[PDB]
């Protein structure tokens, strides 16, 4: 039951039950067959929200624990940030495990390979956000390694205008500014993506991207 | 913080 | 750890993790002692959010079942999901209503508290009435109604019509009438009487009660318009 699953994914979506939506698209994915464009996006929507809720909670507690350098209270905030972190990794891991076993392997198309490399770079970046100590090092590396590989394929395969090409540019530059802390770099990757798609002149999906690209650039600048 | 890719009842707090 | 549990709940409130938040206050409640006004809020907030998440998914998914009348495979699927959310909804409600019967109401040493918890009880029996069907529905509707009613008389008795709690129970009781057993006249005269009487005495609002009372008073006139 695969369209059955995809349907219930659209259902749990309209219902805002992303635990549901995600368990559907994980099963879908687990069946083995390459994903359509609709399925790949439902997968991305489901988990982006499952992961998103953790990243969001994570930030809140993080500053609470930091703005609290008050002991037993910071300890309680520490252990809480941690439970969420654990939850956040298990999520990132389930996705990155899907990205290794099924998604990237089946990736026959270049756009496919790049969509799954981007994603693989996204989810190592979510891990990196909460990777402290000796840990952070290799985590960012894996993220940057997938973004970069993704970036080069796209550079020599897709058009400056491609929604998927644009979205990687958008996220790879967010990696730079936020994960690496390279504003100057993050701004060159972004500016160049815009400029090169502005010359070449999927509207809906790729105009919001330049929107986010340009929205980010004016902030940083 | 960076961007990436009808009948009313009581307030309740 | 009454102290460490309540802290953990205020934490999970800020992290917007309300299932966590409700799990903390359940325990605080199940300890047996009467909740402070602050603990009563947290529990109220935790479950309102916990339950509210299902009400939203139910309404969306039900409006979809209504929209797929004439589309069989689809309506079937909508319905099985509705039914799946409903069970979550009920369990949440059954949990809350139980805490309410075993711990909150019993130990409410105050009029305000008695009124608050019985309103809450009428509320959650309303959320059950919203998704109950035919058979079981009659007694659910009555369990809410009867909880709202005792809460109403005690509020009329103990509180000024400008009391944030008195107004929020009038609002909620009028909603129950309008939407639960759909008594539009009643919902309207109840809501309109509650509006008139507190509107007639704005000058009784403290510094602690102005925004709450005037908020609900704004929620009452709005419902009066809609109706």
């Amino acid at each position: 039951d695969k369209n059955e699953l995809v349907q219930k994914a659209k259902l749990a979506e309209q219902a805002e039950r992303y635990d549901d939506m995600a368990a559907c698209m994980k099963s879908v994915t687990e069946q083995g067959a390459e994903l359509s464009n609709e399925e790949r996006n439902l997968l991305s929507v489901a988990y982006k929200n499952v992961v998103g809720a953790r990243r969001s909670s994570w930030r809140v507690v993080s500053s609470i624990e930091q703005k609290t350098e008050a002991e037993k209270k910071q300890q309680m905030a520490r252990e809480y940030r941690e439970k969420i972190e654990t939850e956040l990794r298990d999520i990132c891991n389930d996705v990155l495990s899907l990205l290794e076993k099924f998604l990237i392997p089946n990736a026959s198309q270049a756009e496919s390979k790049v969509f799954y490399l981007k994603m693989k770079g996204d989810y190592y970046r979510y891990l990196a956000e909460v990777a402290a100590g000796d840990d952070k090092k290799g985590i960012v590396d894996q993220s940057q390694q997938a973004y970069q590989e993704a970036f080069e394929i796209s550079k020599k395969e897709m058009q400056p205008t491609h929604p998927i090409r644009l979205g990687l540019a958008l996220n790879f530059s967010v990696f730079y500014y936020e994960i690496l802390n390279s504003p100057e770099k993050a701004c060159s990757l972004a500016k160049t993506a815009f400029d090169e798609a502005i010359a070449e002149l999927s509207y809906k999906d790729s105009t919001l991207i330049m929107q986010l690209l340009r929205d980010n650039l004016t902030l940083w600048t | 913080r960076s961007k990436s890719a009808k009948a009313l009842s009581f307030d309740n707090r």
